[PDB]
């Protein structure tokens, strides 16, 4: 939903041209087909899940769409019932996946709060701007590479932590699982 | 349809197929020894079961 | 749908109806820049309760801020005329608190 | 699953229907009477030797 | 696959044409809103024959609203089922021609039609393999009898190779509303001749005939003419949408109906048709279907089928029976009447079958039949003609609109044309 | 390692291939998906499905078939039903516009486009055999696009192929009762198309068959189906040599050996017995005797013909179930004294018999009862001039008129085409006058 | 209060003998056609060779 959201891919044409005879219903390999060739990625896990229930409980071969796209475009417009006037769908906004690895399951938050005021702290006193060296490093300008060159650049300036509190920080800051954003590090530490 | 190898001139019948038990057609023994899902259940439903 | 301003459009019309031979009207007026092509939406006839039956209405099925069935389209009466107020009062039918079309 | 039969009613009975009831029958027979072969059709049972 | 697309002209073919779709909505199961609340899975294999899908997921006729008068469109777009049109298929000017033939086909349809033009070419393209039109227009009204022939014409133009069917009413003299019906009436019919690929005409008296004797109802309606005609429209091309033991489409009716190239005018009528009360007693069955079939006064026509001979006869029947009662029912009728056939054609009568009957019905049959017999009503029409136009009354009315005489007189000698050479074959014998 | 492929064109075509195909594979055991079930084997031997099928490799089987079409609502039927896992997709070739009852359409036109595709995967399905024994045609005569498909597939199949034998069951209309106006023009000129392409050809008109459906099935208001049904038995009948063991097995080669004194005259109505309801089947014997004596019976002729008016060539007679040759002899020597049926003098034996072992099979939900035995015939006599004389009749009527000339000369026809068919069918008439007199 | 309700927009809407047929004419469902009724049955490897002859005379039909 997500993905469909934020790059505005429309897959109500690709199935159509499947299903010549209006039945609602086409194979599922055709399926896997049009879904991998619309250029949202595809995980052996991900498409076992999406053959779910989707399939029809006759034979594997067949695939019913139309209550795919039912839940997929719902957050488009709700567009399928104009009779309830009381009604109202909902203007879209991203909805972030939850899910454990983004979250601090533990509450040791509170430290983290801690480590964010005394770098507030110590910025404010010493008066560095360091996001033109994080800028730099990067290529592609999306996304900074992993912690290992982290640390050059908060050593760079002089400013170094140990173990503990910089593993809580790369964990709390990491996305992907290995990259380590920056752009939301310097919105962090916002004055 | 084959007569029965004993010499008795009796047809062979249901009653005369076990598995693993030899049998006579034409002066070979065959042993037999697996049969399909459906001749087991038939077997069963006479009171005749089949062996493992 | 395709829309990038807006993704549900409310459309305002006016109801009309007759006492004479208990038939009814109903016709969307102008706006400006609407881009729409508006005008009459159902010419004075009666409508039945369903959609190919012979039920009609009746003056006494319509109220105010309630939901009403007109081709299995569900119009929403928000407000009534001053003039119409003094009929069910004079009628002695009970009427209830209007809202505002958001 | 014979069918019904049950409304039999006495008061409508016939009166060469009251005299030639079924005999040397417990009843009166229902199913058409079929041959064996037809019976036993398409039946054939399999064996590994 | 092989859709048609539609084209409606006048007032009158507007009144037709708003119950046809309202008719075809209700058979296929679509709410005026566009939205598919059907309940068998063949309502919708063979939509695109008369949809189009558009995004958002509701469907819209592939139908044209022509006209030059807005008032008629405006009404009808007011109507129940009158949302499903497309705002730009509407085209309209805002003079009108006022019953004047002359004016409809020379000062002010020949300036209009060519939005009108574009729109059915651009109609016509979307399509993927086109397999006619067909047009619904009257013959006594002076826009849609000019406007529409004229129109006819550059479509056949433009398409010579796709059919080209026509629903007409024709002008009765019992049922008149007009002072100058006989004049756009043969003109019209002028044009029709050589260009139409299909026409069938229609009588409002032989309407009125049918309500007030079949069905006995006290007060017949423009809505209930329009019902009877709209269901004869939509029993011609069922099988075209619809599965069925003997297929048979439109241009299979035209190959098996028409003889010789110039006799292309059919007369048509549909059954079953009961009255309110006795509809629980009647049995329906393939004879008595076949006989109120052939039932001269059942005909929606005012030419009468017994003061001439049946060249080729067509019956569409629908619902599940047996091809074998079929045929032996036709073969009977065709025994018992065969004064009423003509001879030098054997076996004369086709029959088709489609498993899925209309709405509400058991089974349902729809008769098309050329017959001889229609020549009457080209004789009144003609009479009524010349004796308006040997004094030349109401002639200045269109020779203002730089027509002349000498295009009367010529459609005039090309209607008794066809009305002699059409009387020929009748009288023709082996 | 014998093969025969099965070729359906046309809606008439079509709708007796299913019937043909569901009656195949309930006699071979094959499920409709395809697949032989794992358990609940019906039938020993191996190979027997080879002459109509084709293994997979692993697990379904498919049919050496292929349908066709100018409409695609059969087509779709088809696709949508039960059996659509059976065929192979690409062997359901549909096209786009019909040729409406127009043998101009559907020989000149529309069907050019169309043939090369079908000849095509003929071609992918004829390289999978190794014995091809010959090929089935199945089409209505007095349909357009039947007749001229047909006609351009066997003219291009002649050449391509040379030698290997064609088959060709077609349906001529009644000589009454019909549904369509036009269907004696494109009947003759099919006709003329076929004689000189077809090695053997069956006359299997309708009225016939709803006249024995009325008298020997207890049937007053029959569709299509049951027509159908009988032509698949009489299709199986003949077919069962092949893959069946019998005491007599006769080829598809020993047809045209035998039944066939000419090569201009093979043209034949065939015969099937016995037809009988499961309410009075069981209360006789259904002998061999009084089996043929129905075979050889008048009005139980498939087609609308009375063998009575005239000689009889030659006979091929195939019986099925246990029958003993002796009793076949007996019957057979029976049918000789009987003095109402009578032979040319210059063929004195008449008959060519087979023998089979499998009885017939019976479809559930059908109407035929099941028997012990049964007899199936292919005769060639010389009263078959009389359908092409009310034919020719018919033709004349119409064509004195030029009625419907244009539509067929708009078409790419030329106005002389209708003409030089005329004779060839007067021609035919003659060759049947010359050969049935004496000597 | 019988005939003196009549009106010109009331009574030129309104259908009188093409509205709904009465049921007992609707029973038959549209979803069924042919080739459906027997070659979507489903068919059976082994069938039920059981028939039954009642004492009551057929209804002619
Ligand atoms: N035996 C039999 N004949 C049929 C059947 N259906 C149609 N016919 C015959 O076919 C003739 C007309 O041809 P159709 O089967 O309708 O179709 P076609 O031959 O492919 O020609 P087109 O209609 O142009 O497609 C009719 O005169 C019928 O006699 C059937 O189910 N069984
Ligand atoms: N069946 C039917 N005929 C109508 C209707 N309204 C008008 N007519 C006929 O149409 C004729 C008038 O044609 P007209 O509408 O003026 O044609 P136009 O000039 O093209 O709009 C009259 O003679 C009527 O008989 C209607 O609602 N139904
Ligand atoms: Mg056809």
């Amino acid at each position: 939903k997500n993905i469909i959201k934020i790059n505005r891919l429309r897959v109500g044409e690709y199935f159509a041209d499947y299903d010549p005879l209006r039945k609602g219903v086409i194979p599922t390999n055709k399926f896997r087909g049009v879904i991998s060739q619309m250029k949202i990625d595809l995980d052996e896990e991900q498409i076992l899940k999406l053959e779910n229930m989707y399939i029809l409980q006759s034979d594997p071969t067949k695939l019913d769409y139309a209550s795919f796209l039912e839940d997929v475009n719902i957050v488009f417009t709700k567009t399928g019932l104009e009779k309830d006037p009381i009604a109202k769908p909902v203007p879209f906004e991203k909805k972030n996946a939850i899910d454990p690895r983004d979250v601090l399951t533990p509450q040791e938050e509170e430290d983290l709060h801690v480590l964010l005021l005394r770098l507030g702290e110590v910025i404010s006193k010493h008066r560095i701007m360091f996001k033109t060296h994080f800028q730099d490093k990067d290529i592609a300008k999306s996304g900074k590479v992993s912690f290992t060159r982290f640390r050059s650049i908060l050593d760079l300036h002089k400013l170094p932590l140990t173990d503990q509190q910089f593993k809580l920080l790369c964990k709390r800051f990491a996305h992907q699982g290995v990259e380590f954003n920056y752009i939301e590090f310097d919105e962090v530490v916002k004055k | 349809k084959v007569l029965k190898a004993d010499g008795s001139g009796v047809y062979l019948s249901l009653y005369d197929f076990q598995i693993g038990q030899d049998l006579e057609f034409f002066g070979k023994i065959f042993h037999i020894y697996d049969c399909d899902i459906y001749t087991r259940e038939f077997y069963e439903n006479l009171g005749i079961p089949q062996g493992a | 749908v395709e829309n990038p301003y807006e993704n549900y459009r409310i459309r305002k019309c006016t109801l009309y109806y007759y006492l004479s031979d208990g038939t009814i009207h109903v016709n969307e007026p102008k706006i400006m820049n609407s881009g729409i092509e508006q005008g009459v939406f159902i010419k004075r006839q009666q409508i039945p309760k369903q959609l190919n039956s012979t039920d009609y209405y009746t003056w006494e099925d319509l109220n105010v801020g309630i939901n009403i069935n007109l081709f299995e389209r569900v119009f929403r009466i928000v407000d009534c005329d001053s003039f119409t107020k003094e009929f069910f009062v004079y009628m002695g039918k009970k009427m209830n608190s209007p809202e505002r079309v958001p | 699953p014979p069918s019904q039969k049950g409304m039999f009613n006495p008061n409508y009975m016939s009166t060469t229907h009251d005299t030639y009831r079924p005999v040397n029958c417990p009843n009166d027979v229902t199913e058409l009477y079929q041959p064996t072969w037809v019976k036993m059709d398409r039946q054939v049972l399999r064996f590994n030797a | 696959m092989r859709e048609i697309v539609h084209i409606q002209g006048g007032q009158c073919g507007n009144q037709i044409g708003a119950k046809f779709w309202e008719v075809i909505s209700d058979e296929h199961g679509i709410d005026p809103t566009g939205t598919y609340h059907g309940d068998s899975d063949l309502q919708l294999e063979r939509i695109n024959v008369y949809y189009n899908e558009a995004t958002g997921g509701r469907y819209v006729p592939r139908a044209i609203l022509m006209d030059l008068e807005p008032g008629t469109m405006d009404s009808v777009r007011a109507g129940p089922f009158g949302q499903l049109f497309r705002p730009d298929n509407f085209v309209f000017g805002q003079t009108g021609a006022g019953n004047n033939w002359a004016k409809g086909h020379y000062t002010e349809g020949a300036e209009l039609i060519d939005s009108v033009l574009d729109v059915v070419r651009k109609e016509a393209e979307g399509c993927d393999c086109l397999q006619g039109f067909q047009i619904t227009h009257s013959l006594g009204g002076g826009t849609g009898s000019g406007m529409g022939t004229l129109l006819i014409s550059k479509v056949r133009e433009e398409y010579p190779d796709r059919i080209m069917e026509t629903f007409s009413v024709v002008p009765s003299p019992k049922v008149s509303d007009t002072v100058v019906e006989p004049y756009n009436a043969t003109l019209s019919v002028h044009q029709l001749v050589e260009n139409a690929d299909e026409c069938m005409v229609i009588d409002n008296e032989a309407l009125y005939d049918i309500c007030f004797r079949t069905l006995k109802l006290t007060t017949p309606t423009y809505g209930d003419l329009n019902h009877l005609v709209s269901a004869a429209m939509s029993g011609v091309t069922c099988c075209l949408r619809f599965p069925g033991q003997l297929n048979s489409d439109l241009r299979k009716l035209a190959v098996n109906l028409i003889p010789f190239p110039r006799l292309h005018f059919f007369m048509i009528g549909f059954a079953p048709l009961t009255s309110r009360g006795s509809q629980q007693y009647r049995a329906l069955t393939v004879p008595e279907l076949t006989q109120q079939m052939f039932d001269a006064k059942n005909m929606m026509c005012a030419a009468d089928p017994r003061h001439g001979r049946y060249l080729t006869a067509s019956a569409l029947f629908r619902g599940r029976m047996s091809t074998k009662e079929v045929d032996e029912q036709m073969l009977n009728v065709q025994n018992k009447n065969s004064s009423y056939f003509v001879e030098w054609i054997p076996n004369n009568i086709k029959s088709s079958i489609c498993d899925i009957p209309p709405k509400g019905l058991k089974m349902a049959v729809t008769f098309v039949g050329n017959s001889t017999a229609i020549q009457e009503m080209f004789k009144r029409v003609a009479e009524q003609f010349t004796a308006m136009f040997r004094r030349k009354a109401f002639l200045h009315w269109y020779t203002g609109e730089g027509m002349d005489e000498m295009e009367f007189t010529e459609a005039e000698s090309n209607m008794n044309d066809l009305v002699s050479e059409y009387q020929q074959y009748q009288d023709a014998t082996a | 390692m014998r093969e025969v492929i099965s070729i359906h064109v046309g809606q008439g075509g079509i709708q007796v291939g299913n019937a043909c195909w569901e009656l195949f594979c309930l006699e071979h055991g094959i499920q409709p998906d395809g697949q032989m079930p794992s358990d609940r084997t019906i039938g020993g031997g191996d190979d027997a499905f080879n002459t109509f099928f084709s293994e997979t490799g692993a697990g379904k089987h498919v049919p050496r078939a292929v349908f066709l079409d100018l409409e695609p609502t059969v087509i779709d039927e088809v696709r949508t039903g039960t059996y659509r896992q059976l065929f192979h997709p690409e062997q359901l070739i549909s096209g786009k516009e019909d040729a409406a009852n127009n043998f101009a359409r559907g020989h000149y036109t529309i069907g050019k486009e169309i043939v090369d595709l079908c000849l095509d995967r003929i071609r992918k399905l004829a390289d999978n055999c190794t014995g091809l024994q010959g090929f089935l045609v199945f089409n209505s005569v007095g349909g357009g696009t039947g007749s001229g498909l047909g006609s351009l597939l066997l003219e291009r199949l002649s050449v391509d192929y040379g030698k290997k034998s064609k088959l060709g069951f077609t349906i001529y209309p009644s000589p009454q009762v019909s549904t369509a106006v036009v269907e004696p023009y494109n009947s003759i000129l099919s006709t003329h198309s076929l004689l000189e392409h077809t090695d053997v050809a069956v006359m299997l008109d309708n009225e016939a068959i709803y006249d024995i459906c009325r008298r020997n099935l207890d049937i007053e208001r029959p569709t299509y189906t049951n027509l159908n049904r009988l032509i698949a038995q009489v299709i199986s009948s003949l077919t069962a040599s092949l893959r069946f063991d019998g005491a007599l097995n006769v080829d598809i080669t020993e047809f045209q050996t035998n039944l066939v004194p000419y090569p201009r005259i093979h043209f034949m109505l065939s015969s099937y017995a016995p037809i009988i309801s499961a309410e009075k089947a069981y209360h006789e014997q259904l002998s061999v005797a009084e089996i043929t004596n129905s075979a050889f019976e008048p009005a139980n002729m498939m087609a609308k013909c009375d063998p009575r008016h005239g000689k009889y060539m030659a006979c091929s007679m195939m019986y099925r179930g246990d029958v003993v040759p002796k009793d076949v002899n007996a019957s057979i020597a029976t049918i000789k004294t009987k003095r109402t049926i009578q032979f040319v003098d210059w063929c004195p034996t008449g008959f060519k018999v087979g023998i089979n072992y499998q009885p017939p099979t019976v479809v559930p939900g059908g109407d035929l009862a099941k028997v012990m035995r049964a007899v199936c015939m292919i005769s060639n006599s010389t009263a078959i001039a009389e359908v092409f004389s009310r034919l020719d009749h018919k033709f004349d009527l119409m064509y004195a008129k030029r009625a419907f000339v244009h539509w067929y000369v708009g078409e790419g026809m030329e106005e002389g085409e209708f003409s030089e068919a005329r004779e060839d069918l007067a021609a035919l008439e003659k060759d049947y006058e010359e050969v049935g007199i004496e000597t | 209060s019988k005939k003196t309700i009549l009106s010109g927009f009331m009574k030129n809407n309104s259908i009188v003998g093409f509205k709904e047929c009465l049921d007992s004419q609707l029973q038959l469902k549209d979803s069924k056609s042919e080739y459906n009724d027997k070659f979507q049955s489903k068919n059976r490897i082994h069938r039920d060779t059981s028939i039954f002859h009642i004492r009551n005379k057929s209804q002619i039909i």
